[PDB]
DNA sequence: ATCGTCAGCTGTGCAGTA
RNA sequence: AUACUGCACAGCUGACGAU
């Protein structure tokens, strides 16, 4: 048997004044977000120490003015940072303001520091910052994103030598702000810091140098304060509407109970693309990552009132990825669901992260990005690999390829939606790294469960993204 | 004259050595004295108006100056460095040797404070050709600006799939019998006869392909309702419960095949063999069509700090799993390592070794461990013999040759 | 209620990406 | 917890077989 393969170019982003590049940073660098500020501010707050409080102003201030990357080996993979002055890549200034000045207790900490109970030192560090963000939201001090960037202090006595996480219930409790937040670990803010791991504890975690860490943090920052997003996939022209739906899993705070996920975006009619959750809950039923019929259509029925109250028109073509076996347990009620609202084109693939098969070429380097091969309808896809922009290899082994198993229910052919999921793998608003593996709406869908398995019951979820990354 | 029409031979031809490939050329007006003819960029003949100035030299025959099997050096003039300079484009020099129709170019990247002029052109690594011209294309983008990449430029590469077409047997024997396997194995662990399994017990039925009767497997089977079939009116099902059984008769065939030297392997991960004495192998002769040559199949190595005792015993291993690929059985092959104490338990540590392994490797010694792997392979009951794996034409080549290697 | 074969699912963690 | 990849380990859901 001889099998067909398939190489695919590398995607082109939309930018600013209808631009297009495939590299976020430069088409930030050269064109600026797709959608500009109207404001030229953006305020900032601080929740922590006096020590870290000062180091995060030092971090904003060394970081406005423009820092270099690193050696010279790959400059096409560590872009300098321009900085925020006067040829900004977000064009907006980024200011902290004078009342969000949020500096924590030393007699507080040595309060929860104390380890009878690990739950409940969690729960009382967690419902005190929390309090704190509010009593700072009642004010005339509002800011648009707060950094609350822990210390080495705090934290060493509630996650490492003490089991809850933080970032889970701290997010899930910090909801009803109209303020994201952002967890920033001590060693991005200040460098000369070294902080310990856990199990090797002789051993201890290594980060980027500066910049990296500056350009993701700064396109968080700027996406969580405007709210204007920085990039999108460029649409091709003369195709069809679409819409793009994504359902993961999870298991809950508990020993037997699986509660699913899911996640969701499509186009604006001018320049814009949205991502957002459900305000609702997910329950359970049983513990196969199964999705039974009313769950399916009641997703179908979500994402579809979301797009026509968007664009006044239904779409012409839903596109779905999951990641356990699609069954005709929900599959009927999902094609029902499609049919009773007139959608004429359907895709549905199977996403498999788990194979057992590679590629192997000639040479010391593995196969490129995209390389795509048909084994009679499965469709296994390398979304990581070599690179000829970045000019190497991004890695230290194989890399597990996608296995992409679309349903036999779907419409289009098995080296198409391929290429669409290629070209939506890179629309992560986390960071500004090419090197994606898992599609967008599936990640989207698993920081959504992250999020929401420690969510208590009778809170109201938000839909809004900016809560989530 | 003579060396005047043989330069206008080279010219010409190094056009042609050129224009094999999306590399357009064009030449010059009569006075210039100083360039020659300039080369322009195409991808797959699509321009994107990428320019080299070229200037060209050449020879009828002989041995140049200094010239060896793999390297031959040149000597420059001092009046040409100021227009040998760096510029807005690079100028590469080539020169012909007629006899072997060869077109040497070497690397003009930017003259310095040293000013070495010359040449130093090597035979193998410096030569036109079309697979090494990545690097040769590599040379207008500057280190300052960024954005600025060249795509691959044209040729091939045959990559492989890592895969066994194995040789299944035309028959096999269904039979219906007592002695449910709790009884059957102890029945038979107490036996110095042929005691070999390939069979399942499901449903109170025997499932084997090799004779029941002429072996040990006498009493299960009993002398009674036995019977032949051949393999491919039941090779296929509605019930994906009954094509788990045909994977188990498979893993049960393969368990009697695969149990050659120390098999009977209890992870998913099968092929445990090893040695009796010494622990090693040095083995897997790999044949080839050129040379031979042999790896560490089963390797010790001892601890850094106490030198007297073997720290750990390596073996290689995989994983099956029997997908059927539209009605074909092939084997899926996932190597992997194995560290063992001694050859019955699992080792203290030995993971931050492999991952330090894994760290210094590269991806060649993988699809090399998997052809070594396989030329074992291919060598009563059992076949034990298997095919080769496919192999697959890529549109596109990787842009390593332009590269330097990772560490 | 365990046990090989089966194929897969999630949870909770450690290097550095040239 | 600025991202992402690879290794290592342990558990639970549906069609399989027994003393
Ligand atoms: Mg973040």
């Amino acid at each position: 048997m001889t099998f067909e393969t398939r190489i695919f170019d590398e995607p082109e982003l939309e930018f600013g004044d209808h631009h297009h590049h495939q590299d976020p940073r430069l088409g930030l660098s050269e064109a600026g977000p797709l959608q500009t500020f109207l404001g030229d501010v953006i305020k900032i707050g601080v929740v922590g120490n006096s020590k870290t409080i000062e180091d995060t102003r030092k971090f904003i201030e060394t970081v406005s003015s423009g820092v270099e990357g690193k050696g010279e080996k790959h400059p096409n993979m560590h872009p300098p940072f321009p900085g925020l002055g006067n040829q900004s890549p977000y064009r907006c200034r980024f200011e902290i303001e004078d009342g969000a000045t949020a500096a924590l207790t030393k007699s507080k900490l040595d309060k929860i520091g104390k380890e009878p109970d690990h739950y409940r030192a969690v729960e009382m560090a967690v419902d005190e910052i929390i309090g704190e963000l509010q009593a700072m939201d009642d004010g005339g001090s509002r800011p648009d994103v707060a950094i609350i960037a822990l210390p080495v202090k705090l934290l060493e006595r509630v996650w490492n030598a003490k089991a809850p996480n933080f970032r889970g219930m701290l997010k899930a409790k910090a909801m009803g702000l109209s303020f994201p937040i952002q967890i920033v670990w001590e060693d991005v803010i200040d460098d000369k810091v070294t902080i310990p791991q856990k199990v090797k504890e002789s051993s201890s975690r290594k980060i980027q140098d500066i910049a990296g860490r500056t350009w993701n943090l700064m396109t968080s920052l700027y996406y969580k304060g405007s709210g204007r997003i920085p990039w999108r996939r460029m649409p091709l022209e003369g195709e069809f509407s679409a819409c793009y739906v994504g359902i993961s899993f999870y298991r809950e705070a508990d020993g037997q109970q699986l509660f699913t996920s899911a996640a969701q975006m499509f186009d604006e009619r001018g320049r814009g693309f949205v991502l957002k959750g459900r305000r609702a809950r997910t329950e359970s039923r049983g513990r196969h990552p199964y999705m039974a019929r009313e769950d399916a259509k009641k997703i179908i029925e979500d994402v579809l009132a979301a797009y026509k109250l968007h664009h006044k028109t239904l779409p012409a073509r839903v596109f779905i990825l999951k990641t356990s076996r699609f069954k005709d347990e929900e599959a009927d009620g999902i094609i029902a669901a499609l049919d009773e609202a007139g959608t004429e084109l359907r895709d549905l693939v199977w996403v498999q992260e788990s194979y057992t098969a590679r590629i192997l070429r000639d040479g010391n380097y593995p196969v490129l990005r995209g390389t795509f091969v048909d084994l009679h309808g499965k469709g296994l896809l390398y979304t990581s690999g070599s690179m000829p922009y970045y000019g190497t290899y991004p890695g230290k082994y194989d890399p597990n390829p996608l296995l992409l198993c679309p349903h036999h229910t779907s419409e289009s052919t098995v080296a198409q939606l391929a290429e669409e999921i290629f070209s939506l793998t890179k629309v992560n608003w986390n960071s500004t790294q090419m090197n994606q593996r898992l599609p967008i709406p599936i990640r989207a869908a698993r920081k959504v469960g992250e999020v929401l398995k420690y969510v208590g019951e009778g809170e109201v979820i938000s839909a809004d993204y900016r809560k989530y990354i | 004259t003579a060396n005047q029409i043989i330069g206008e031979i080279g010219e010409n031809e190094v056009r042609g050595r050129f224009l094999t490939l999306g590399w357009q050329f064009d030449g010059r007006s009569r006075l210039e004295a100083g360039i020659d003819g300039i080369a322009e960029v195409m991808n797959e003949g699509q321009p994107m108006a990428r320019m080299i100035a070229v200037q060209i030299k050449s020879t009828k025959e002989g041995k140049y100056t200094s010239e060896s099997d793999t390297s031959f050096t040149y000597l420059l003039r001092t009046q040409d460095l100021a227009y040998w300079r760096g510029s807005n484009l690079p100028v590469i020099v080539v020169f012909y040797r007629q006899s072997d129709h060869s077109f040497y170019w070497k690397e003009v990247s930017r003259d310095a404070g040293p000013g070495e002029r010359r040449l130093n052109i090597d035979k193998v690594a410096d030569l036109f050709n079309a697979s090494t011209v990545n690097k040769l294309a590599a040379l207008t983008v500057p280190k300052t600006g960024l954005g600025y990449y060249v795509p691959p430029l044209g040729g091939g590469e045959d990559a492989l799939i890592n895969m066994l077409p194995l040789t299944l047997p035309n028959e096999m024997y269904i039979a219906s019998t007592t002695y449910e396997p709790r009884k059957a194995i102890a029945v038979i662990l107490n036996g110095d006869g042929p005691k070999r399994f390939d069979w399942v017990i499901n449903g109170g039925t025997f499932w084997s392909f090799h004779d029941p009767r002429t072996s040990a497997c006498s009493e299960i089977v009993d002398i009674d309702q036995v019977e032949a079939i051949n393999t491919k009116e039941l090779a296929l099902h509605d019930d994906i419960d009954e094509q788990n059984r045909f994977s188990h008769l498979l893993r049960q065939t393969l368990r009697y095949q695969t149990d050659s030297d120390l098999g009977w392997d209890k992870d998913h991960k099968a092929l445990y063999f090893r040695a009796i004495e010494r622990e090693v192998s040095r083995n897997f002769a790999y044949t080839s069509s050129k040379k031979k040559t042999d790896a560490n199949v089963v390797s010790v190595f001892k601890n850094s700090k106490d030198e007297t005792r073997v720290s750990f015993v390596r073996h290689h291993a995989f994983s099956p799993r029997f997908e059927l690929m539209a009605d074909q059985w092939y084997l899926i092959i996932t190597p992997t390592y194995y560290y063992t104490t001694n050859g019955y338990a699992p080792h203290q540590f030995a993971a931050p070794l492999l991952a330090g392994k894994k760290r210094l490797d590269k991806s060649a010694a993988l699809r090399g461990q998997v052809i070594m792997w396989h030329r074992f392979l291919t060598q009563p009951e059992a076949y034990l013999m298997f095919g080769e794996p496919p192999s697959i034409h890529l549109d596109v080549r990787v842009p390593e040759d332009g590269w330097v290697k990772e560490k």
